[PDB]
């Protein structure tokens, strides 16, 4: 894009919202339900060991 | 002859031109029809059909000399004891010019937005 | 443009007052003796006065007692470039209803197309 | 034709015009009439029957000319005999304008935001 | 006749003004009087049963007025053979206006804080 | 009447005012005085009984009226015959305001901090 | 590119936008989805052991 | 002969000229027509062809000499006896020229936007 | 320069009125005394005018009544200097269609090669 524009003319723009700020909480709200019923730790958080 | 007359130009401007000036009028005049005929090759066919596009080219031809002819000697004061003036320190006057403003009217627009398009010729 | 700014008698501009102004006309005395004057009609229009520098040998004669009562006004008096008519050495003016001399011929100012005027003087006494 | 006549600036101006600025003041009003009809095509028809409307472009007609024939062929100062006088710095005045809170009167309004949309055609 | 008159502005002015500022006074007035009256459907519904703010709108409209004619005529300095002024630098060419502060006084007031707000249309 | 009188800004001013710059003070503290009645609308209640509060409100008005009155013709300099003088500056720009500690005197003040509060409704 | 620069011109960007940021998303949604169906951890959070 | 005349010159400059600037002009007017003739090698064959063209190519010509002609003497002020004038400031050390919207009106522009290429001799 | 501005008879420029110059030759009178005049073939030329003698002790000159409707202009005068003819005392100028002397020597001027001209001044009484 070309534009005439000028005496101070620019671009800008806000940022994303990073997902991973909400998931880092969803993880941790797992082990607290996991840690409430005493399921497997399998049950809830399908990446632990 | 121009659409405008010099009777346009002494009109707008509140004074009236010597005949030494009213050559000048005319020589401008001629100048101003040409640039709107480039632009507008249309303009002595919509100027003889519309009175309303005709009234506003007349006077977009009308001030563009005028800008032109405003002071043109170059003075900023003279005097000679018993009289004295001292004029506004306005820029050069350099050469005849059709506004942005005064294009929009004829309806030639222009956008402040264009893109550069790469181009690679695509294999046989 | 203080030139050629005036209006007209009717209705003057604020620096102007309305006058009559009566031309130059010549005519012959008893004896054939050829005499100037001014003219039994005068134009209407309007006259920018300003009060002419009068000093030191000459402000002492703004009054006198010698033989009766006197006194000299000098005024420069102007009027508009519409006024295509020039007074004369000898033609009068009527200003604020009192009658005033134009005193010695106009002076030409005429530096540039502009600038180009008439200045007048006028007395009386 | 103008519905604002030169009474109009006269009287916002209070000064007294000339025979040279009434011919002035006569083709400005015809081209302020002339920039308003084009952006309000329903400008004569509405001014007929709304009695308040008809005021405002009245007013905005004498505006827009007044501040373009004040002090035209703009003089700072002059003196003649022993009276002299001089102006404030003013904008040296040259165009016929109509102001973004004039435009607001005769009820249209220039926003601020716009927005660039990409785009590209769907395929088939 | 207007809400406000000639002798209000005279009043706030402190001098006696000729027969064509009397013209031009009542002219400002009427824009003044219409520029508030198009914000305050109102206004003249109020001013006829509160005498507190009828007040108000008398001396806005005089305000308005007044600082727009005083030296109207545009003299930063004048002078002959023996007397002479100077004026303080005052805005010069300018414009008739009404002040937040004399809105927030017939209480009409505006927010410095606007929010944006993204929508998209929800499928069907 | 208004609670100051054309007595107060003369003697705050130390000159005699002519016959129209008292229908001046006299407007001018119409205004001054109904500004304070606003802001504190038991203004007339509190001057009735506590005299040093209206010792106050006495001349805050006298003083907010003298700052707007003390060279309203916007003289920088003048000359008569051979004599001359000249002024400090000064703002052009002169229009009645009573000061933010005059609003202190008074007993009514702004918080130089305030918080927006975020919100949203809850569900049910 | 050699441009002339009469305004003090410049060049620009808009930044591009990270398509990790859903993705963060999209491992969070599979494992509760494999966490509310009770499938082996493979079946959706193939992301796993 | 030269396309362009010391007439056209004559007729912008709305003065007449004296035996020393008539010379001046004619050297002036071969000059701009070498000028152009090396830029557009067809300019005198298209010129006897369209007289469109010939019109711009004369009032080019004449233009881009008026330039250098008007106060070549490069006076600020004179005074002369009780005369005396000032002239508004204009360049100095001005030479022959034609602007990039002359050459665009004589049917050739330059691009703001070129190429550099990296260039490497490809091996046998 | 203002020095050498002016155009030609037929068409000056926009300061200098056209003027027929006489210049000065001498003559035998009667008794054989010499007298200085104006020449009998004027040269066609321009010239630039500018009021003069406002001071207090001449300015009541301007006109008189004692013998005759007299009267009393002056006025500094110069030619171009492409005019290479210098008019002596006894010289005269049409001007306006009145015949107007001049009075006294040319004053001259010599301050640098571009600077230097002669001024006269014209008297008419």
């Amino acid at each position: 894009l070309a534009f005439e524009g000028g005496e101070g003319a620019h671009a800008e723009q806000f940022s994303a919202a990073e997902l991973r700020n909400f998931v880092d909480a969803l993880d941790a709200l797992d082990r607290k339900a996991a840690s409430y019923s005493g399921l497997p730790p399998q049950y809830l958080s399908s990446s632990s060991d | 002859a121009t659409l405008a007359t010099h009777e346009d130009v002494t009109a707008f401007w509140a004074r009236t031109p010597t005949a030494e000036e009213i050559v000048l009028i005319n020589r401008r005049l001629a100048q101003a029809e040409r640039m709107l005929l480039r632009a507008i090759p249309e303009l002595l066919i919509k100027a003889s059909s519309d009175p309303v596009f005709r009234a506003e080219v007349i006077d977009i031809e009308a001030e563009a000399v005028l800008r032109l002819v405003r002071n043109h000697e170059g003075y900023l004061s003279e005097t000679d004891g018993n009289y004295t003036y001292m004029l506004q320190a306005q820029d050069p006057n350099r050469k005849l010019e059709i506004l942005p403003e005064e294009w929009e009217v004829l309806g030639i627009v222009r956008s402040g937005l264009g893109i550069l398009v790469p181009t690679v010729v695509l294999p046989s | 443009s203080l030139l050629d700014r005036g209006g007209t008698y009717g209705s003057p501009e604020d620096g102007f007052d309305p006058v009559t102004v009566y031309p130059e006309v010549t005519r012959k005395d008893r004896l054939g003796n050829t005499l100037v004057g001014p003219s039994l009609t005068g134009i209407e229009t309007v006259a920018r006065f300003q009060v002419q520098g009068q000093s030191g040998t000459s402000a002492r004669r703004a009054e006198m007692d010698d033989i009766g009562d006197m006194t000299e006004q000098v005024y420069t008096m102007r009027l508009p470039r519409s006024f295509t008519t020039e007074l004369k050495s000898g033609s009068e003016v009527v200003w604020r209803g009192e009658r005033w001399g134009v005193y010695g011929e106009p002076r030409r100012y005429k530096g540039s197309r502009r600038i180009a005027h008439l200045e007048y003087t006028v007395r009386r006494f």
